[PDB]
């Protein structure tokens, strides 16, 4: 039978967050509970009643009450954004179900600006008939950037990707964008830019065939 | 020193076949009940099913999506779990854990994971990628991997001396359908030509490992 | 005193260093609740009873005890003594088990180093010796690494059922004849429960798990209610009390006996109105809804023990 989640919630730097999950099977066993970072292995952080493995802090707790079981986080920090999941056993104890996660927000976090770095084509891929120019995004938050590429002062517009921003070990962001030219617009023009914007302000940086 | 290593990953064609294995050290792997969790890409947490202890009968269990296609079993002589996958859907592409209660004993409580292993069940090939050098107070170089498929694609610096400034991005999926990913090691502009950097490139779904060096052109 | 709470009742949970640590005799009261607070009993039975080296509760202390169910009621109020509890402070005995005492299925056993639950005629528990735990089923101990530091945590110790224990009012042999018929009244068709004879029956199915409220009032077991009104009563005597010599730990015993006959020291508004009052040790209520008093049969009693929890029983075979 079912554990039941909330998808989201959020919480204010500092603050408190209970997250709930709620089954049959807790009125008789305890849940257990998981942080998962993304790109990353879940990590148990309660288990039983209100127990925490080495190296969890105490700023975890746990309870449950009727059939729900309840996961707590006080002060809470940018390290602790992540999904959050619950499991217990099902009713015969032949299976393990795990709820469907919750995504806990941390509100109030620093804003910081994206440190930007460009790349040429490489001159090994100038003997292949290619250019793919390399733009990188780091250390950036939040995770919301627009990219715009420059042939002089011209909109590039075709041959480019941008990924989605992904949250680094130091909990900002980066992203990168790869636009792609024949050799020949590669030194048909001077002057190739990548230009970065994030939250209303723009870093840019420019590479030349010289 | 306790740890958990999945392996068998890679690319599978729909209907087809794939063994994962879970190699487990320090500790006593026949006294572990063993779990295999999967995650699907964006998607929830899910128990794909567990083999118990020889001393609590040994038998299985398996989550009611994969009842059938799938088999789990043990070797504790060479302290390996197996995740045998037939009849393989596209749904089933997943990140797969194997896990145990080592610590926090009980059924449920896995405090031990593997780093997980990726599965792609899909009708495209596997392709290899070809990866370029690029060239530079600070100073930024790095190596470019450029249209590969699937992931994941490991790139060391020196054959893992160049532990320090190192920044591998997460990959681009182009609409071309394959990845390409940078990684970008941040050295001194000031030992520019004394040190030599290589760039250890491996992609195990194709085979291809290649070690390429940095200079400033 | 009546406000639930979460967390000790005097003392934070322990961070021993030394599995080889001895384990003093403390005379005082509130040393001792100091103990039951960081499971320094249930360890004490272990090392006792199982050849087990070191502590369970590192860290985690008496309230990280796990409980079937899980929904418990009598856990949230910290100063309701469970029957390890009642064990230490000498109103009880909770006895190793025997190879025929029969282990209810229902609990998560696997990896428990100790488990008790009551039983019919007494309180029994279950241990394993170091370095192994319990079997899925619970009947036997298998070799665990998880446990090698010999100082475990609190989940490894498994607490079964709703209980309460405190301080009786005993009653004469006749009461507890008459509170036995009622019983047997109620639940006619049971043959034995945990081996022991209940009603008279010549067929008996095989033991079945068994969910019932009851009640130990001393004598030769204990008496099984389905209809029955409990009420708590608020108490304010010297057991309501626990004192502390802040910076130290919990007050030593003649601290503790001077403040509670003496009126010369420090604590809450209910212990300066009974005791009276005056750094120093300060004495405080602990946290229950009181002490039970049963209504069962059409008589009233103050039982040793209260509680719901599972028990094996037999039913007749027609
Ligand atoms: C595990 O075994 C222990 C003995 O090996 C036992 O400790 C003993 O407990 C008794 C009863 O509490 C104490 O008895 C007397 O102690 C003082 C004398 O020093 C008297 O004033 C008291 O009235 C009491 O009669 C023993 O002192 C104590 N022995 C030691 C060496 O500490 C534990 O109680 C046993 N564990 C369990 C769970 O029963
Ligand atoms: C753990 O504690 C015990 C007792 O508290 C220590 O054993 C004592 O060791 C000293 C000298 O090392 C002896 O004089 C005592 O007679 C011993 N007592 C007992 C009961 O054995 C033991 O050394 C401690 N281990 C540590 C601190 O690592």
């Amino acid at each position: 039978s079912e554990l039941t989640q909330d998808p989201a919630v959020s919480v204010a730097l500092g603050q408190t967050v209970r997250i709930t999950c709620q089954g049959d099977s807790l009125r008789s066993y305890y849940a257990s509970w998981y942080q998962q970072k993304p790109g990353q292995a879940p990590v148990l952080v309660i288990y039983g009643k209100n127990n925490r493995p080495s190296g969890i802090p105490d700023r975890f707790s746990g309870s449950s009450s009727g059939n729900t079981a309840s996961l707590t986080i006080t002060g809470a920090q940018a390290e602790d954004e992540a999904d959050y999941y619950c499991n217990s056993r099902d009713s015969s104890g032949n299976h393990v179900v795990f709820g469907g996660g919750t995504k806990l927000t941390v509100l109030g976090q620093p804003k910081a600006a994206p440190s930007v770095t460009l790349f040429p084509p490489s001159s090994e891929e100038l003997q292949a008939n290619k250019a793919t120019l390399v733009c990188l995004i780091s250390d950036f938050y939040p995770g919301a950037v627009t990219v715009a590429w420059k042939a002089d002062s011209s909109p590039v517009k075709a041959g480019v990707e941008t990924t989605t921003p992904s949250k680094q070990s130091n909990n900002k962001y980066a992203a990168s964008s790869y636009l792609s030219l024949t050799p020949e617009q590669w030194k048909s023009h001077r002057s190739y830019s990548c230009q970065v914007t994030h939250e209303g302000s723009t870093v840019e940086k420019t590479v030349a065939p010289t | 020193e306790v740890q958990l290593v999945e392996s068998g990953g890679g690319l599978v064609k729909p209907g087809g076949s794939l063994r994962l294995s879970c190699a487990a050290s320090g500790f006593t792997f026949s006294n572990a009940w063993m779990s295999w969790v999967r995650q699907a890409p964006g998607k929830g947490l899910e128990w794909v099913g567990r083999i118990k202890s020889k001393t609590d009968g040994g038998t299985t269990d398996y989550a009611a999506p994969v009842k059938g296609r799938f088999t789990i079993s043990r070797d504790d002589s060479k302290n390996t779990l197996y995740l045998q996958m037939n009849s393989l859907k596209t749904e089933d592409t997943a990140v797969y854990y194997c896990t145990t209660d080592f610590i926090s004993a009980g059924p449920w409580y896995f405090d031990l994971w593997g780093r997980g292993t990726l599965v792609t069940v899909s009708s495209a090939s596997t392709k290899g990628p070809s990866v370029f050098p690029l060239a530079p107070g600070t100073a930024a170089l790095g190596c470019l991997v450029k249209d590969y498929f699937p992931e994941p694609v490991t790139v060391s610096w020196n054959s893992g001396a160049l532990t320090s400034g190192v920044h591998t991005f997460p990959a681009v999926l182009q609409s071309s359908g394959l990845y390409s990913l940078s990684s970008v090691v941040t050295v001194p502009s000031s030992s520019l030509g004394t040190q030599t950097y290589i760039c250890n490139v491996n992609h195990k779904p194709s085979n291809t490992k290649v070690d390429k060096r940095v200079e400033p052109k | 005193d009546g406000i639930q709470d979460s967390g000790p009742i005097i003392c934070a949970g322990p961070i021993h260093s030394n599995k080889s640590a001895d384990i003093p005799h403390l005379l005082g009261y509130s040393e001792k609740i100091c103990q039951i607070d960081r499971l320094i009993h249930v360890s004490s039975w272990l090392r006792n009873h199982s050849q087990f080296q070191g502590y369970v509760g590192q860290r985690g202390g008496r309230s990280q005890v796990s409980y079937y169910p899980a929904e418990n009621s009598y856990s949230r109020w910290s100063g309701l003594l469970s029957p390890c509890d009642a064990d230490w402070l000498g109103m009880l005995v909770v006895k190793k088990a025997k190879g025929s005492d029969m282990i209810v299925p229902g609990p998560s056993y696997k990896g428990k180093v100790f488990f008790e639950r009551p039983t019919f005629d007494g309180y029994v528990g279950w241990g394993c010796g170091s370095g192994k735990s319990r079997t899925e089923s619970g009947e036997l101990c298998s070799s665990d690494s998880g446990t090698s530091s010999g100082l475990l945590p609190s989940d490894r110790v498994l607490w079964i059922g709703d209980v309460a224990c405190q301080p009786m009012t005993p009653i004469p042999e006749e009461t507890f004849l008459e509170l036995k018929s009622f019983s047997q009244s109620e639940f006619p068709d049971i043959c034995k429960i945990d081996g022991i004879v209940f009603n008279q029956c010549e067929g008996e199915s095989l033991p079945q798990p068994f969910d019932v409220a009851w009640m130990d009032v001393g004598h030769s077991h204990k008496i099984i209610m389905r209809e029955h009104k409990t009420k708590w009563v608020q108490e304010s005597s010297s057991k309501d009390f626990v004192c502390y010599k802040e910076g130290t730990g919990p007050c030593s015993e003649s601290e503790e006996k001077t403040c509670k006959t003496s009126g010369s020291c420090r604590g809450d508004m209910q212990f300066c109105k009974v005791a009276g009052c005056e750094a120093k040790c300060r004495c405080s209520l602990v946290h229950k809804p009181g002490e039970v008093v049963v209504s069962y049969g059409g008589m009233r009693v103050r039982p040793k023990c209260y509680g719901f929890s599972r028990m094996m029983a037999t039913l007749e075979v027609n």
